[PDB]
RNA sequence: GUAGCAUGAUCAUCCGAAUCCUCUACAACGAUUUUUUCCCCAUUAUUGAAUAAUGGCAAAAAAUCCUUGUAGUGGAUUCGGAUGAUAAUGCUACUG
């Protein structure tokens, strides 16, 4: 609205006044009390621009119930400008935190809700009292007793009492119910507990004439005739509805839980039950009141409550009873409907017939109720008319209103007139009568009243109050008058001019009711005299009294903070709490409670026992409050419960469990908590656990820097010094063929070349390489030879040497390349060996000396051929040659000299007549011209493979005979003449690859030596090594008795210890990108097996005192990458980790080559221009040789002119360009997902755990800070990690747990173990839901372990054995045998479901079901199950009683032994066919082509459409299914049995 | 008594 | 050396599947709590008449929490399918 709306005059004074002093405003309802509230709230608006710390306040409205608050919320916006928070339970403030909670009370001036909301706010601490403005109460009369609007005022006695809001109440009434005598002590009372005045209108001729424009309504009554005479039919449906009581009672269902009274003093009916035997009282009421045709009404209603009921019931034995309830129902209203007929013969018209069958089949009652109606309207105009009629009872609403609806039908002169409406309280009933959900509807029966599409609304008292209602000008009462407040409310719910008050009553009982509106006018009036003639006091200043009011409870406790407990809610933080814990349907949150008895009272308490009662609060045993509790000394069981409940509270908080705040501790809080203890190192990296938006690009990886092997690292040699000289050498592990033997003779000569070192190179492991003809092997000498470089020029032509090699021979020379004379990062060369003294092996001087560059083959013509010398076979045998006259120019080998055979010699294949000289003028005599010394001989040439890459075997029909069909005989005249050993030229080729893998196998080297340190083993097996191995079962390199699991017999035997080699650190190391012959995929799953049952132990041994969900949280925490990789990357790994696929030519770095040093430095001081330059830039320099040797360092014009050229990339495309992609490899740079780290770690740990064992392999995760060990418990991340995790509630010994096992023999011989302890299978036994065990602890803390070591066991186990298969699937086949439904499956199979010490309603049901279904099948695997649905805690207690079995034993062995001997079947079913795919391998189907729609779940049934291909056709099926992926998953089953049929 | 009687059709409101 | 075909791996883009979830708005569910009212009963103070005290049994009103479903998203992990294009391998023709 806008700023008309103009106050009257008392308004104005009531403002002034309440400014003043706090009072209660006592004004009749719709006298505009909101709008002198709101114009109250003006007047504090000095504080509410300002935040709360700079000195600012707020103000708070306050509302009983939900709508009432919504509707004056907005009424106050659109009456001012100030910024409405609107809070609820509903809305979601439940999880609402401190920061988003400290903005919403900044962003708003004023805030209404429910009192329960701003009560948990304010003790929350979110706001102090002191921190508000004023405090705007409404409908205050409800504040007696418990009410939370006497709680709330509570807080200013508690809170300081100086500095305090104000307080203001609103009402139209005073009294709640019928404490009508001695109004004045009521009143004192309402005074005082809002410390307020009431201010009253006393001016009467002013303005209560006014005010009374809100006038009174004029009050009449009618009476009716009693009835006395009982119908027969009344008594058969009686009859009918006792022996179905009788029947219901009989009949049985499943356990349920107990009710009892309100007191507990005496037992109850089962919850269903007594609600269908309140709705069959209920009807029986509405018809002994009412008569017999709105009993026909109402059974329609009673027919589709219980048909929703049972719709919407899960368990079987209630859809049964809700089933017979409808037949009874049915049969009811069969009747009903026979006697309603029974009399509709006499008048064939329906209009008349129904209206004198209304009249004849009701109580005289509703007949004189339909005369006023019909005599009051009487046919008047719709619009105009809106009346109200109240009635008690729910049900009686909507019958009611359907005879209404049949009788305005019935009437014609009403058909047009009367639009009725029903509406009731929130316990709502369907308003329509036929089905469930028939159409949507979006306007309130309210709203509908507003909108004049209701003209009368039938109720309960709950429109009453509150709800804005225009005007009204009839109000009628059925039911009798109950309490002073609803009849007053009501009389002033008529508002509008000549408004009439009707109620209807029986005879006998008008004197009653004049009593009753006699005493009721008494109490209005004395009440009004009372105010009017009250003593002027100014705010009941009479402190003592206000402590008095309310001392005689039990006095709230507050701690630090400023948290403070109200007694009176200690039951609702209680049971929230208990609801906070995750269970079961059955599995009940409630404290048990439970009555002493006086025996017991003054055995545990004293002497004063006896006067007063004391009652017991126990705590279901998820929680670890297993000690119980007993309550203080109280007089009435309520306050009992209430003190017993406070104290429960408290020493929870005392626990922790509550937070400061006292609510209940989430998640968020416990992995809070642990973030600076666990995740410290975060923080260094700039993330944090508590960081959830860290969630949103996880996907990011980053990049790293690279440096070589310490070894390598700045150990060129200097002239005048030491230097070590390396042999290397060539065993052809392949046989060679005669198309081969070229190679297989050629590299095993003795005269090899080896790699020149200054520091000293340890022991490496031999290493495998694929050829194009075979396998090769390779062996690095252990002793080197020992050379001094006396001459600076020899090592001057040393460098020379290898840079040309390089350079020439294997085309990996570059543009920019330089050869380096800084020699830091990667420097040293490789030298040619030649046969020197005998054993000795000195340097091919010669070749250096002359093959400083390889000369160019130039197309020498005939001219220059004539006085060419000829050529020597021994000039020729075994030299490197090229064909210069052919387009081909790459080099060639000669295998042999052919000198008997001479040009003019026919080929011999395919050209018989046709010579080789004739040929080759044919060929290229434009070229050639001719052949000089025609006379001479010939040689015999094979191709040198151009591959540099031989790691992969490159699988194929090399067809050994036919790749070198063709013969190659050539003229040696005709081409050019490398001279030079062949030999060392071919084994030249393999010299990157093998660089490139020693490069890395230092780096494994050294991590060996690392580990092998750190963990302080120096025994006799440290030293030697083994030759590499290669896998395989890796995809791509194509070409009874249980037996005892070594790792455990390693890890409790240290004879069985075997030292890790090179080949698995390497392996580990080697990534699957870079895709050599092995890499770490197979260790991986062991490593993450490990890591996940040492996270689970030492958690389990560090946090014993918590719950299974908080600990299930923090160990998938632990294991996530994110911690991996921070936890690795400080760990100085990744540098040194094999990733990017080796090609020389293009992702290489020569060793003793670099990039220019000037533009070395430039590149790594100007990180701003770093990411711009690009490889064309490099390409774009042209350094000669003068740069690559004499300098490293461009020439100055020339730096300036890449310089420019880099910045030119600007303004082009160039710019932005992802250039790491292709130049980080020039500065020891490399990106690298942060997957290949997460694997890496588990790698690491993989061979760190089989080769030695558990108990070595622990300190290693406190090596990576996993776990901030303690030391005042050495053993524990030693050894107690397999001795400890237990605590006070497994150290009892007591024989009354035989009592809760029955037979455990029959179970103990089934499962093959027998317990010493009998206690660990009775936790590991104790289901949530069972609150007769007080012994032991529930199954969580058992299972949780169980998990971690099940998993562990059978990945080893998988590791160990199951070799010639590849990881991809490994991970499949365990997940698979990990499966909970496989865990039932074996449940069932041994029948472990009989000792499951349980109880529930539908999980008994479902069990059952399970069991059947599994007995049906024969207990054997569904391979997944077509059943409805699986118990999850049936395969949870297995795997938990595995954990028993372990604890009883403490043995791995043992618990090995009994695994394998209940997973026989099942692992040799699983680890011969293929495992399980499921749902996926249909989506990637050769033909089946699966799509889905969105399944329903409708009540215990959900349908899915399958949308597949089959056999090349479509056709479409259905499944029965439990939930909506669970119905995805049965149509996938379907298909998958059609799929198998079609190919059967 | 098998039917209920008829209360007077004819009832003009009474006024307290 | 030259083409076609087959294959492995990868980026990019699109879509799907599995697991775990989050948020949103709506609906349903169950549990707990608070107020009020009637009826009846019990035990006491006293014995009949008559009272008083409480305590318990059914009805209406109001709040809170949990769960489930509806759909849209969004996110993490694994993974598949499709495709430009890139590079790698093998084979089958033309050969050199
Ligand atoms: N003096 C006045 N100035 C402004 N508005 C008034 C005045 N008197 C009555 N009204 C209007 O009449 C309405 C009375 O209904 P309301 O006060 O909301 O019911 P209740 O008395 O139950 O709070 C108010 O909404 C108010 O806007
Ligand atoms: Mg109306
Ligand atoms: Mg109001």
């Amino acid at each position: 609205e806008d700023v008309e709306i103009k106050p009257r005059g008392y308004q104005l004074r009531l403002v002034d006044h309440l400014t003043k002093s706090n009072g209660i405003v006592y004004l009749p309802t719709g006298s505009g009390k909101t709008f002198v509230a709101i114009l109250v709230l003006k007047r504090f608006s000095q504080d509410f621009d300002k935040p709360i710390e700079s000195g600012g306040k707020r103000a708070l409205f306050m509302c009983n119930t939900v709508e009432l608050a919504r509707q004056q919320a907005m009424a106050v916006r659109r009456c001012t400008n100030f910024k409405v928070g609107f809070y609820v339970g509903e809305q979601g403030v439940d999880d609402w935190t401190r920061g988003m909670w400290s903005d919403e009370i900044k962003k708003n001036q004023v805030l209404v809700g429910t009192a329960q909301v701003f009560l948990d706010m304010v003790t929350q601490t979110y706001v102090a009292l002191s921190s508000l403005s004023v405090v705007i109460i409404d409908e205050c009369h409800h504040g007696t007793g418990h009410h939370p609007f006497r709680e709330f005022m509570r807080l200013f006695t508690i809170a300081n009492q100086t500095k305090l809001p104000r307080v203001v109440g609103l009402t139209g009434v005073l009294i709640k119910g019928n404490e009508i005598t001695n109004v004045a002590t009521k009143l004192k009372e309402l005074e005082i507990t809002y410390r307020g005045n009431i201010i009253t209108v006393s001016d009467t001729k002013e303005m209560e004439n006014v005010m009374l424009y809100a006038t009174k309504p004029t009050e009449v009554m009618v009476s009716f005739p009693h009835q006395e005479q009982v119908l027969t039919v009344t008594r058969l449906i009686s009859a009918e509805i006792e022996k179905f009581y009788v029947s219901l009672d009989l009949m049985n269902i499943g356990v349920q839980p107990i009710r009892r009274s309100k007191s507990l003093q005496c037992l109850r009916d089962p919850s269903k039950k007594s609600f269908v035997k309140q709705l069959f009282n209920d009807f029986l009421y509405q018809m002994k009141e009412y008569g017999i045709y709105a009993a026909s009404i109402a059974i329609i209603s009673l027919i589709v409550e219980f048909d929703i009921k049972r719709r919407q019931a899960e368990t079987l034995s209630v859809k049964l009873m809700h089933r017979t309830a409808l037949t009874l129902c049915e049969k009811i209203r069969h009747l009903l409907v026979q006697k309603l007929q029974d009399m509709t013969y006499d008048d064939d018209d329906d209009n008349v017939n129904t209206e004198e069958v209304i009249m004849n089949f009701s109580t005289p009652k509703v007949q004189r109720f339909l005369m006023s109606l019909k005599v009051s309207f009487a046919d008047k105009d719709p619009k105009d008319i809106c009346c109200l009629v109240f009635v008690e009872r729910r049900y009686t609403c909507k019958c009611i209103y359907g005879l209404l609806l049949n009788y305005i039908q019935s009437t014609p002169e009403l058909r047009n007139v009367l639009t009725p409406q029903f509406m009731v309280g929130r316990n709502n009933i369907s308003p329509d009568f036929e089905s469930v959900l028939e159409r949507k509807w979006q306007k309130s029966a309210i709203q509908q009243f507003r909108d004049g599409n209701a003209n009368l609304m039938i109720c309960s008292s709950v429109l009453e109050e509150g709800i804005d209602v225009q005007a009204c000008n009839h109000v009628f009462i059925l039911d009798p008058v109950k309490t002073f407040n609803m009849y007053v409310q009501s009389k002033g719910r008529a508002r509008t001019t000549e408004a009439k008050f009707v109620l209807f009553t029986a005879d006998k009982e008008r004197e009653k009711t004049i009593q009753q509106i006699y005493q009721y006018r008494k109490a209005h009036n004395d009440i009004a005299e009372y105010l009017k003639d009250r003593v002027l006091e100014k705010t009941e200043p009479e402190l003592y009294e206000i402590k008095g009011h309310f001392q005689d409870d039990i006095d709230p406790f507050t701690n630090e903070n400023g948290a403070v407990l109200l007694p009176n809610n200690a039951l609702a933080i209680l049971h929230r709490y208990c609801q906070t814990i995750p269970t079961d349907a059955f599995g009940f949150v409630i404290p048990w409670f439970h009555v002493l008895q006086e025996d017991e009272r003054d055995r545990i308490f004293g002497v004063s026992a006896k006067g007063k009662h004391v009652i017991s609060i126990n705590m279901p045993v998820n929680c670890m409050l297993r000690d119980t509790i007993y309550s203080d000394p109280m007089d009435n069981v309520k306050t009992a419960k209430i003190s017993a409940a406070f104290k429960a509270c408290k020493v929870l908080y005392s626990l922790g469990e509550l937070n400061e705040r006292f609510v209940p501790k989430t998640l968020k809080e416990r992995v809070a908590s642990i973030a600076d203890v666990h995740f410290e190192h975060w923080n260094k990296y700039g993330d944090s656990v508590t960081a959830t938006v860290n969630k949103a690009d996880k996907s990011k990886d980053r990049t790293y820097k690279t440096e070589c092997p310490l070894e390598f690292y700045d150990a060129l040699p200097r002239v005048g010094e030491i230097c070590y000289a390396y042999e290397i050498f060539l065993e052809p592990q392949f046989e060679s063929c005669e198309y081969t033997e070229h190679m297989y003779l050629n590299l095993q000569t003795p005269r090899n070349y080896a790699i020149l070192l200054r520091n000293k190179l340890p022991r490496l492991a031999e290493m495998p390489l694929f050829s194009n003809q075979g396998k090769l092997h390779v062996r690095v000498a252990n002793a080197p030879l020992e050379v001094i470089i006396q001459n600076s020029e020899q090592l001057e032509l040393l460098h020379q040497f290898h840079g040309m090699v390089f350079r020439d021979i294997l085309k990996i020379w570059h543009p920019f390349f330089v050869l380096d004379r800084r020699s830091k990062e990667n420097s040293y060369l490789v030298v040619p060996l030649i046969l020197g003294a005998g054993e000795q092996k000195c340097f091919d001087w010669e070749l250096m000396t002359n093959f400083r560059r390889l000369p160019q083959s130039h197309g020498s013509n005939v001219q220059q051929r004539e006085q060419q010398p000829a050529p020597r076979p021994e000039d020729f045998e075994g030299k490197i040659v090229t064909q210069w006259y052919a387009n081909y120019d790459k080099p060639m080998l000669v295998t042999k000299v052919h000198r008997e055979l001479t040009p003019l010699s026919y080929m011999e294949k395919n050209q018989q007549d046709k010579t080789y000289y004739e040929f080759t003028m044919s060929k290229y005599g434009n070229r050639i011209g001719d052949v000089v010394h025609k006379d001479k001989f010939m040689i015999e040439v094979r191709d040198l493979t151009e591959q540099l890459t031989f790691y992969v075997h490159n699988r194929g029909k090399f067809n050994a005979k036919s790749k070198a069909k063709m013969k190659v005989i050539l003229i040696p005249e005709l081409c050019f003449n490398f001279n030079f050993p062949g030999d060392l030229w071919l084994k030249l080729i393999f010299l990157p690859s093998i660089l490139n893998r020693m490069y890395f196998l230092l780096h494994a080297e050294a991590l060996r030596k690392r580990f092998n340190t750190y963990l302080n083993l120096h025994l006799l097996p440290f030293n030697g090594t083994d030759y590499m191995p290669r896998p395989l079962e890796i995809d791509y390199s194509l070409k009874g008795k249980v037996k005892p699991l070594l790792i455990l017999q390693k890890t409790v035997s240290k004879e069985h210890i075997t030292p890790a080699e090179q080949g698995e650190f390497l392996a580990a190391i080697t990534a699957s990108s870079a895709a050599d012959v092995f890499d770490m995929e197979r260790l991986e799953i062991l490593g993450n097996s490990f890591l996940k049952l040492s996270a689970t132990l030492y958690l389990a041994s560090k946090y014993s005192d918590w719950n299974e969900g908080t600990l299930t949280e923090v160990k998938s925490k632990l294991v996530s990458n994110r911690n991996l990789l921070f936890c690795l990357i400080d760990a100085d790994i990744p540098k040194t980790l094999n990733t990017i696929q080796f090609t020389p030519r293009y992702t290489w770095l020569p060793p003793g080559i670099s990039l220019p040093h000037n533009v070395l430095a430039l590149w790594r001081e100007n990180p701003e221009f770093a990411k711009i330059i690009g490889p064309h830039n490099l390409r774009d320099l042209a350094l000669g040789d003068e740069e690559s040797l004499v300098k490293g360092n461009c020439s100055d014009i020339n730096y300036n002119r890449f310089v420019e050229g880099c910045r030119a990339n600007g303004q082009s495309f160039y710019a932005g360009a992802d250039f790491s992609s292709e130049v980080n490899f020039c500065v020891g740079l490399v990106t690298i997902p942060n997957k290949v780290i997460a694997d890496t770690l588990e790698a690491l740990l993989g061979v760190i755990v089989k080769n030695y064992g558990l108990q070595h392999a622990f300190k290693m995760l406190e090596y990576f800070k996993i776990c901030r060990a303690d030391i005042d418990k050495p053993l524990t991340q030693l050894l107690n990690l397999e001795l400890g995790g237990k605590k006070m509630r497994a150290n009892v010994n007591t024989t009354e747990i035989d009592g809760f096992l029955i037979n455990h023999y029959y179970l103990e011989k089934n499962l093959g173990y027998t317990f010493k302890d009998r206690r660990y299978l009775l936790q590991a036994l104790t289901h949530p839901s069972y609150p007769t065990n007080r012994i032991t602890g529930s199954y969580q803390e058992l299972e949780f372990i169980g998990n971690a070591i099940l998993d562990f066991l059978i990945s080893a186990y998988i590791f160990e054995n199951n070799t010639k298969m590849n990881p991809g699937a490994l991970t499949d086949l365990r997940s698979a045998l990990v499966n909970n439904t496989t865990l039932a499956c074996i449940c069932v199979r041994h029948r472990l479901h009989f000792f499951i010490l349980a109880e529930n309603a539908k999980l008994s049901e479902i069990i059952s079901k399970f069991v059947n279904f599994q007995e049906s099948q024969g207990h054997r695997v569904t391979n997944m199950s077509t059943n409805v649905d699986v118990p999850k805690a049936l395969g949870d207690v297995l795997e938990a009683l595995i954990a028993a079995v372990y604890l009883d034993c403490r043995d791995l062995q043992r618990t090995w032994e009994v695994i394998f001997n209940l997973f026989e079947p099942e692992l040799q079913e699983f680890t011969r066919k293929v495992p399980i795919n499921h749902i996926r391998q249909l989506v990637e189907h050769k033909h089946a082509k699966p799509v889905f729609s969105s399944p329903i779940v409708e009540g215990e049934t959900v349908m899915v459409s399958c949308q597949f291909t089959c056999m090349e056709k479509t056709i479409k099926v259905y499944g029965f299914g439990s939930n909506k992926d669970q119905a995805k998953l049965s149509a996938a089953k379907h298909a998958l049995q059609q799929l198998s049929k079609c190919d059967a | 008594i098998d039917r209920y009687e008829q209360v007077s059709k004819d009832f003009e409101f009474i006024k307290i």
